[PDB]
């Protein structure tokens, strides 16, 4: 959704039926992703490709 | 020029994903056959596909 703008550091994420802080409970071997610009739609849950811009 | 149209879903029994390899020949009845052989990519982001 922060494609759209809004704070980073503070970011949820979805657990299914609830939201949660994303930085909070990643765990300490992952990494986790937040869209910041993408025009195009290219990055999607299941896969994140990045495009020019 | 002509071109060969293939319903691959149908014939293969399902769609073929992303980092797959298909290869073929299409083989006359007399004479060379033409080659065909391609990956498909690792990211689809249009709806038609160049995999030449
Ligand atoms: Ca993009």
């Amino acid at each position: 959704t922060l494609k759209n703008g809004g704070s980073i550091f503070e970011a949820k994420y979805n657990n299914t039926t609830a939201l949660k802080p994303l930085f909070d409970d990643l765990p300490a071997t992952a990494f986790g992703i937040v869209v910041l610009q993408d025009a195009d739609t290219s990055c999607s849950k299941d896969t994140p490709v990045i495009n020019k811009g | 020029l002509a071109g060969v149209l293939v319903n691959v879903s149908a014939a293969f029994g399902k769609h073929v994903g992303t980092r797959e390899r298909v290869s073929g020949y299409l083989q006359p009845e007399f004479g060379a056959p033409a080659v065909i052989e391609f990956t498909t990519p690792a990211a689809f982001t249009s709806d038609v596909i160049e995999l030449q």
